[PDB]
């Protein structure tokens, strides 16, 4: 699983 | 639904001190910029007008949809004041 999960996002804080 | 973008949009306004972030955060989905969570305590959650899955397209005029969230970081980074969000909701 560890491999053809999709990344997470990147986050940012405003 | 589900495809197309809807017919509905939301705006809310906001108050953001001056060098103090708002309290919420953002990512990418593609070019759109998504809210993701909220700080306790923060603006963002005082107002209870800004939620997880809500689409960014406009603040006070600016275009934000398409931009990456390191772009939106800085922008927001520059402003204070009322804040007017054009949204779609979750
Ligand atoms: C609303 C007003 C009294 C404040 C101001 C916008 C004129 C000045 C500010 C101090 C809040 C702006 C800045 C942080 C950019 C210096
Ligand atoms: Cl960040
Ligand atoms: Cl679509
Ligand atoms: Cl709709
Ligand atoms: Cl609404
Ligand atoms: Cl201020
Ligand atoms: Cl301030
Ligand atoms: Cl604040
Ligand atoms: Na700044």
């Amino acid at each position: 699983m560890w491999n053809l999960m999709p990344p997470p996002a990147m986050e940012r804080l405003i | 639904g589900p495809l197309g973008s809807g017919e509905t949009v939301k705006i809310v306004r906001i108050e953001k001190a001056r060098d103090i972030p708002l309290g919420a955060t953002v990512r990418n989905e593609m070019d759109s910029v998504i809210i993701s969570r909220i700080v306790k305590g923060g603006a963002a959650e005082k107002s209870g007008l800004l939620h997880e899955g809500d689409e960014v397209l406009e603040i006070n005029g600016i275009e934000i949809r398409g931009k990456d969230v390191n772009e939106v970081f800085d922008l927001l980074s520059d402003m204070h004041g009322t804040l007017t969000f054009v949204l779609i909701p979750s």
